[PDB]
């Protein structure tokens, strides 16, 4: 369901999705990705390095973001660039609730000669933003 | 500093689905091949950050091969950039040419920028991945 | 390095290997296998169901066993059968040491017309055996 | 009770290596393809318990499709049996025909025996996998 270039245009705010994130999701990603760093699944290790609880992987959070973008674009193969700077950490307590990633987006650029459209992204946990400059672009 | 990884990474059909679930991507082009055909793709297309899998071996290895003056204990992943020249599809053979674009060393902290050009079996570019590690200096 | 049938013969004790097993090895397997059952990586969940600490996966332990057998046989493709009953659990504490699986084996059967040889296996943690009837067979 | 799984499981080259590391198998036929050629195998051969991956989806699903009277909370994996008719190699297409061989229900505890015949793309047997779940009765 790749959307046509004519549909979207600059200033278009993107529908907010709120992704829940449990400690089990951090264990699964540890194995899937092969990133077995204890800070993402052992609390006592998290506090030694100076953190409250264990935190989500950086690339788990960005990876989730790809889903948030790929759904709206309608086609993963359409995405041309995906760039993110990691400003903060997403703590995920083993409390049976975990945490929530609130994603948002806004088209900031269109090139009608191209089929390119650029989305600025904003991901937050408890209000605090986890990404700095986070954009995506795709041929529509 | 050039480094060419020996052997390729072979994008698995099932590992794609497995990964997409892990990053909560539910786009049908990752799960059912006919939907990929509908989208206009022969095989299952990979999630945008799938290279975190393939590039796991690379980033672990290039640190030593590049002699980056950084302490692993205190190192931090600051920046990730993907230019998807061409979508990664299942059964793609992925080759890695990894370059060290820049190193900055100021007070206490070293900032390293590492570029991996991903090419297919034939040798045409797939994804340009740029990583920016930030860390505590070693020398 | 598939060994010839003539080399091995009934009564041949197999060299003991001792596999260390950390809590990180349990997290990795959780993700690789897709078995995200908390009893294998959350202690507080392990005790609710009535266990001391978190335990290794059943199929992790048997999977390790396959390595112990496949090395001696010399060829994985040579193994014809691998059967195991799980009698006990292998607790793996997050103590920075974890636990150790001591594997042992003994050829109990040869069929010279076939190239078949059958190994009885014994896996232990702290002495306690974790498998009941555990055998393997392969064409040499 | 027959159940035929729709779609196959496609044995990945890289997932094989990934798994072998997880179960501490270091046999070269899992990691380097030339060694597999030396052993006399076209592709990478899979670890003996690799089916725990492929069969993950099956065992989760067949419980409902078979109406086994067992409480998931208190269920226990008692027995695992593999008859490797033919070695599982990379790029194998694996199809599952899963049968319910027997159910025993005595005081408190139900013991279920579940057989999955694994066939390749063509339809010739690969592995016969027998599972024995032991659990607390539901009805």
């Amino acid at each position: 369901a790749l959307r046509e270039f004519s549909s979207v245009k600059v200033g278009d705010q993107l529908p907010e999705k709120t992704y829940p994130l449990t400690r089990q999701d951090l264990v699964n990603y540890a194995g899937v990705s092969g990133d077995l760093n204890p800070i993402h699944w052992d609390d006592e290790i998290a506090k030694v390095v100076g953190l409250d609880t264990a935190i989500a992987h950086g690339m788990l959070t960005m990876g989730i973001g790809g889903g948030y973008v790929t759904s709206w674009v309608g086609d993963p193969g359409a995405v041309t660039e995906y760039n993110v700077r990691f400003t903060a950490v997403v703590p995920v307590p083993n409390d049976g609730k975990g945490a929530e990633l609130v994603f948002n987006g806004r088209v900031k650029s269109v090139d009608p000669e191209s089929k390119s459209v650029t989305i600025a992204l904003t991901a937050t946990t408890g209000g605090k933003k986890i990404f700095g400059r986070a954009i995506a672009s795709a041929k529509l | 500093k050039h480094y060419r990884a020996p052997d390729h990474f072979l994008v698995g059909r099932e590992k794609i689905r497995e990964f997409a679930v892990a990053v909560k991507d539910d786009h049908p082009t990752h799960y059912s091949e006919p939907d990929a055909a509908a989208a206009g793709y022969p095989a299952l297309v990979a999630p945008l950050t799938f290279l975190a899998i393939a590039g796991r071996r690379v980033q672990l290895e290039i640190f030593t091969k590049f002699n980056i003056p950084i302490n692993i204990a205190r190192v931090f992943h600051r920046d990730q950039k993907f230019r998807f020249h061409r979508p990664i599809l299942a059964n793609d053979k992925l080759y890695f040419d990894t370059y060290l674009d820049s190193v900055i060393e100021s007070h206490g902290t070293v900032l390293a920028e590492i570029r991996s050009e991903v090419t297919d079996a034939e040798g045409k570019p797939v994804v340009t991945s740029v990583v920016t590690m930030l860390g505590e200096a070693a020398h």
